[PDB]
């Protein structure tokens, strides 16, 4: 509810001391965007050189064992990602200490709604809701301020009339879907760009945080372009080249593609295995992969010459790149690929595009790397953040092919098993909506991540609706190998083919709530994301029975 | 001979357009399958030759050498106009 430059001063004051400083910043969770607003973050306060803690939280019950134990001397907090659901002045508690309270802790969150206590009742929060939702946003306005503090029976019972009229709009509000509305990362560059700083590799976490998520849909970011374009036309390296040069040698805008890894993949393995393709050319299937051969047949291009690495390919054959798929993709209804990207050039070491360094990051985030064993596991998932962390340096490259070699091996795993479903048409129609689980399948490994699943989760309610008549219905996913019986479950949100109506705000939130608020039977929300969940295989049937009704959707 | 020409404006018809078993044109499934095959060996039954003219048919017992020439270049006119490429391929 403030100024970005303003909470900077503000976080400016409570910061540089003897001894330094203290804060801890909150990198949360799982999420790419993290990264990407965290690293500019962090090099924005090496600037000035204040010191700083860094904390690589996975669990949201985890971040209890955290702020409960260590704090003392910190008087300024920040924290990214969190909160915008579930409070934590309740949560922490907080126990107000010392007007002109002590410690600020910033919230960063792209996710809507905010929850209800946080905005109003400034103690925490300093919050970070700027400038999204603003907006109004009048029904929490109203939700406070007419409900605080709040013939004589009459007026009693008109007052009470009024409360539950109040309560009964604000009960719309805060049980919704959660939709992120802006990348975290864009705002912190809004609140870079008031401050002065042009840095180049830093508008490249910008075009990272903004290209995380648009394997899930934009929404916004449609429009973010003009945004991030209009940036790129800030600066320059050279008006021309001036071949190569060695140095700055920076981003440009390409003819990019959603297909996967181009770049640094063969090609013919590049739209096999790539995520919008699956769906519209029926790979899965034997008779629809031969279509592909036929788009090939189309292009002119070998098929020896699509098997082989795209840095040897020939040269008229990348000329030709931007052409031939305009003379042939239209023919078969994947005239939606060709994006305008932003592609930074590190020169003699290759080219990379904004996305598929995504896909390196993803891939460096699974692999590469009865309480005691989970918490083993999430705590590999900790360390393994940072070898992700690391691979967003320039200075280092060697290890982010490393990255790469997996994000290839993961598709194969992830294709390959994915196959391995629409095979035995595991499918479940329903009635409301669509669901299905994996109650066998090859390296369950790979699946333990959240966003392992995420990404199968993303394939699969690709390839089954393209659309695709009739209705997307949202998807369910389960998988299982050890710690007795986990079997995670994540909510899925439903895709259109590029022709994007409305939000449609994932509802699996709310009902796995209203689950938890029921017979809770072994009900886990200890992931971050309210979208999943963990269950055990005694209590998931009575849960996935409780799961179909009643249907809030 | 140039005559042999007129012959190709003929073996073409035979190619492409020439249907069997209700419909569907056996050729053309051909030509589509390399194609996507690419495996560069168009593949003509005998019998369906000698079934639309058995003037063809004897040219094959007469004369092959020159003629799978004259008839092979026309085989690669038809997958160019099914296939607007393979100047790159083979």
């Amino acid at each position: 509810i403030s100024q970005f430059s303003e909470a900077y001063n503000k976080i400016l004051r409570n910061s540089s001391s003897a001894s330094s400083c203290q804060l801890v910043i909150f990198v949360s969770c799982l999420n790419i965007d993290a990264l990407c607003a965290t690293k500019m973050l962090s090099l924005l306060f090496k600037k000035q050189l204040v010191q700083s803690q860094i904390v690589p939280i996975f669990g949201y019950s985890e971040l209890r064992r955290h702020y409960s134990q260590l704090d003392d001397n910190i008087n300024s907090l920040l924290l990214v990602g969190f909160g915008g659901v579930i409070d934590l002045e309740a949560f922490l508690e907080i126990d107000p200490q010392e007007q002109s309270f002590r410690r600020d802790i910033y919230v960063l969150d792209a996710h809507r709604p905010w929850n209800l206590d946080n905005i109003f009742g400034s103690q925490i929060i300093q919050c970070f809701d700027d400038g999204t939702v603003d907006d109004t946003l009048g029904e929490e306005k109203e939700a406070y301020y007419k409900l605080l503090e709040l013939n004589d029976l009459s007026k009693r019972k008109q007052r009470k009339k009024q409360i539950h009229e109040y309560e009964g709009v604000l009960e719309e509000y805060y049980s919704q879907g959660t939709t992120v509305v802006n990348s975290i990362s864009a705002q912190i560059y809004s609140l870079l760009s008031a401050i002065g700083e042009t840095n180049l590799s830093n508008l490249w976490l910008n075009i990272l945080g903004t290209t995380s998520l648009d394997i899930a849909y934009a929404q916004v970011y449609n429009r973010l372009y003009p945004l991030l374009q209009d940036e790129v036309k800030r600066l320059t390296p050279s008006s021309r080249n001036s071949v190569k040069t060695p140095d700055t040698l920076t981003l440009n805008i390409q003819p990019d593609y959603y297909l996967f890894l181009l770049r640094h993949s063969s090609l013919y393995d590049s739209f096999y295995y790539s995520n919008y393709v699956n769906a519209k050319l029926s790979l899965w299937n034997e008779n629809g992969k031969k279509r592909l051969h036929k788009m090939f047949a189309r292009m002119g291009i070998p098929l020896s010459t699509a098997q082989e690495t795209w840095l040897y390919m020939d040269h008229s054959i990348k000329r030709e790149l931007g052409i031939i798929f305009d003379k042939n993709l239209d023919r078969y209804g994947l005239q939606d690929i060709i994006r305008d990207g932003f592609v930074r050039t590190l020169g003699y070491r290759g080219s990379i595009s904004a996305s598929e360094f995504v896909e390196a990051l993803t891939a460096l985030l699974e692999v590469g790397n009865s309480a005691q064993k989970l918490t083993n596991l999430r705590k590999r998932w900790v360390s393994n953040f940072w070898l992700s962390w690391d691979a967003l340096d320039d200075r280092k490259v060697e290890l982010l092919n490393r990255g790469i070699q997996l994000a290839q091996d993961l598709q194969r795993a992830i294709f390959n098993t994915g196959v391995a479903i629409l095979e035995k048409k595991l499918i479940k129609h329903l009635r409301i909506y669509r669901l299905c689980v994996l109650q066998d399948g090859p390296d369950l490994d790979l699946y333990r991540n959240p966003l392992t699943l995420l990404r199968l989760g993303n394939t699969l309610i690709e390839c089954c609706a393209e659309s695709e008549d009739k209705q997307l219905l949202p998807m369910v996913l389960a998988s299982i190998d050890e710690n007795t019986d986990t079997y995670l479950v994540a909510g899925l949100t439903p895709r259109y083919p590029r022709g994007t109506k409305k939000p449609i705000l994932n509802n699996f939130s709310m009902a796995f709530q209203q689950i938890t608020a029921e017979t809770d039977a072994k009900v886990r929300i200890d992931n971050f994301e309210s979208s999943i969940i963990e269950i055990r295989r005694e209590d998931l049937s009575p849960f996935l029975e409780k799961l179909t009704l009643s249907g809030l959707l | 001979p140039n005559v042999s020409r007129t012959i190709a404006r003929e073996l073409k018809s035979f190619l492409l357009e020439y249907t069997d078993e209700t419909g569907r044109s056996v050729y053309g499934a051909r030509i589509r399958t390399l194609g996507e095959m690419n495996s560069e060996s168009l593949e003509v039954n005998y019998r369906h030759l000698a079934e639309s003219k058995a003037i063809l048919a004897l040219f094959l017992a007469k004369c092959p050498e020159e003629m799978l020439k004259i008839f092979d270049l026309v085989a690669m006119e038809a997958t160019e106009l099914h296939y607007p490429d393979y100047a790159r391929i083979h």
